[PDB]
């Protein structure tokens, strides 16, 4: 199955994967391609943030889907 | 074909996450926000409201003014620092949701995003 | 957050607070730093006794505000 990421800048990515693969699988695919460490990953996907331990198929992410790379900060 | 129902489905996955992520209008950077005011700091170095999403230059953006609890400012109408977009955003999220659902179901005789 | 407690003697106290904190936890607080219990602090704000089972972003107290301490005492 193909899915997108898109990066914290904007650039899009493309996935194969598997509606039953984890979270943690998914992170560790975006680091193969970006580099991107999975601790510092925080995925958005229809609003709804994606939690370790959870499946694509948790959260109803079928093909051409794109997940969100997001900054997770603070208020002042 | 089946082109146009993922169409569909992936432009209303993508409206239900731009109700949620706040894009940085200096760098484009999503952002969301775990807790806090809502003056927020990107790393970029600029900051933005998280409620109206405009570019700032810090805490003069919000309503300072002392309130009544559970009443709103007498003085100004401007942004407040502390109220949570969370459950506006979800309502909003949540509808979107619902009436896509019904809409694929006229068109296609199935969910889209996850469940609540 | 920080706020500033000031009493009618003119000694500032520096509490670390989050806006979700109550004004009952705010005097538990200050009873924690100085010793005095709840009931007899009396906090004042832009002129309003604030209320124990509010917040402070309920008063849209301010990062860096000052709070006013007016001492009481029933049991003499
Ligand atoms: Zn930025
Ligand atoms: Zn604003
Ligand atoms: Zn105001």
């Amino acid at each position: 199955m193909q899915i997108f990421v898109k990066t914290l800048t904007g650039k899009t990515i493309t996935l194969e994967v598997e509606p039953s693969d984890t979270i943690e699988n998914v992170k560790a695919k975006i680091q193969d391609k970006e580099g991107i460490p999975p601790d510092q990953q925080r995925l958005i996907f229809a609003g709804k943030q994606l939690e370790d331990g959870r499946t694509l198929s948790d959260y109803n992410i079928q093909k051409e889907s794109t997940l969100h790379l997001v900054l997770r900060l603070r208020g002042g | 074909a089946e082109k146009d129902d993922i169409k569909y489905r992936t432009s209303i996955e993508e409206k239900m996450t731009a109700a949620r992520i706040r894009k940085c209008h200096k760098c484009g950077t999503g952002l969301i926000k775990s807790e806090g005011a809502n003056r927020m700091s990107c790393r970029c170095g600029a900051q933005m409201c998280y409620l109206c999403r405009v570019s700032i230059n810090g805490y003069d953006h919000f309503c300072q003014h002392p309130r009544s609890p559970g009443a709103p400012c007498q003085e100004c109408s401007r942004c407040s620092l502390w109220t949570d977009p969370t459950e506006d955003d979800e309502k909003l999220i949540e509808e979107i949701q619902k009436e896509a659902e019904e809409e694929q179901k006229r068109k296609n005789g199935k969910r889209i995003g996850p469940p609540l």
